[PDB]
């Protein structure tokens, strides 16, 4: 009951089926966390989007990371990280400075 | 004799009385924060850093000068009655010259009365505050020094703040300075809150105003209850330095003196409530025989 989930990205994805012509799937990328430092995310995909929200929920509890927080708010030290054509950079702030981030990263 | 705050005896005794608390000395402040700086140190480097801290804390801890009151200065430099009929409201002439000590500045006035008068003290100060703006100072006196606001700030146990407010706003020899400092001491006394200003730079003012008000009560009681003997010792020592000739002084000195004998003889010879001292001076004593 402690785990909140947020939908990061819902997307309409298509395929080519000999029978049907186009075939429409929905894929949602979803994250989950308790606020206490452990959290994770997963992808899920289904024909009906409701189904897919469900799928990502459950699969995401299965991958959790523990995220270590300094004095239980910031990160410990600056992080500059290049991952696959995307660069992430994050500075460790003091207390009055709430969450200045990409909207996704705020959510996470 | 010549005792005063700036004497070495009074100084070293009041520094020792005050105490170094690096937590209360350096405490979180409300200013816009910056991200914290980190470095890895040896035992040695941490010790040297610690001493560095203590050194710098002393400077933070330096006592605000206590001084006697200033008398009103009334002197007229000239009179021409011919000007009087101009019936114009007051003119205020200040000198602003960057070399000058602000007690050596010349501040003058011409009233509608056609006379050349020197500026009064309050007047003089608010003038210098206009042309030499210094932070924290209002040029018109801040409301908070009304009795209501005073009591409100005392309730909130903010007394360090008030005493920090007067240091900046008024002048150490002023009337208001003295009124507020002293009244504030009266409050910590009637509330027994003395340990507030303990690691503060304000402690010197606590000690003095009381030795000269000859009520050492709460501070001695508290010191013995806080399990500090040496402080009560140097404090009676102080009452002896600011009162050399009295029964208590010369008798409880020349007879013999140390922790037990001088603190208890000055507990018998200062009668405000000697029953309080004698009670607590027993308790600490008892709490020794159990701990040793």
């Amino acid at each position: 009951d402690d785990f909140d989930t947020r939908i990061l990205e819902v997307r309409n994805v298509f395929n080519m089926t000999a029978k049907e012509g186009r075939k429409r799937s929905v894929r949602v990328l979803v994250a989950v966390g308790n606020g206490k430092g452990a959290a994770g995310f997963a992808i899920g995909k289904a024909t009906e989007r409701a189904d897919a929200f469900r799928k990502a929920k459950n699969r995401a509890v299965h991958y959790l990371h523990y995220i270590e927080r300094y004095e239980d708010h910031t990160i410990y030290h600056d992080i500059s990280l290049k991952f696959k054509r995307t660069h992430i950079k994050m500075k460790k702030q003091p207390r009055g400075y709430g969450l200045h981030c990409h909207r996704a990263i705020m959510t996470i | 004799r010549k005792p005063t705050f700036m004497d070495e005896e009074v100084q070293n005794i009041l520094i020792k009385m005050t105490g170094l608390d690096l937590q209360k000395i350096f405490k979180p402040a409300l200013q816009e924060l910056k991200p914290p700086t980190y470095k890895l140190m040896t035992q040695a480097q941490l010790e040297e850093a610690t001493k560095q801290a203590v050194e710098a804390a002393k400077v933070r801890l330096k006592m605000p000068p206590v001084l006697e009151e200033r008398a009103p200065i009334n002197d007229v430099l000239a009179e021409d009655k011919i000007l009087e009929g101009t019936e114009t409201a007051k003119y205020v002439f200040t000198d602003i010259s960057y070399s000058i000590p602000h007690r050596e500045r010349f501040i003058v006035v011409r009233e509608p009365s056609g006379t050349l008068r020197k500026a009064s003290w309050e007047e003089r100060d608010r003038m210098i505050q206009v042309y030499f703006p210094r932070e924290g100072r209002r040029i018109l006196t801040p409301v908070i020094f009304k009795e209501e606001n005073l009591q409100t700030m005392y309730s909130q146990d903010q007394h360090v703040d008030v005493l920090n407010l007067c240091v900046a706003q008024f002048e150490p020899d002023s009337a208001e300075y003295i009124k507020i400092h002293h009244h504030t001491y009266e409050d910590i006394d009637k509330c027994g809150k003395y340990d507030l200003l303990r690691s503060t730079r304000h402690f010197g003012g606590m000690a003095w105003y009381f030795v000269n008000k000859k009520k050492i009560d709460g501070l001695l009681i508290d010191q013995i209850q806080r399990d500090l003997v040496s402080d009560a010792t140097s404090l009676v020592h102080l009452y002896h330095i600011l009162h050399p000739x009295x029964x208590x002084x010369x008798x409880x000195x020349x007879x013999x003196x140390x922790x037990x004998x001088x603190x208890x003889x000055x507990x018998x010879x200062x009668x405000x409530x000697x029953x309080x001292x004698x009670x607590x001076x027993x308790x600490x004593x008892x709490x020794x025989x159990x701990x040793x």
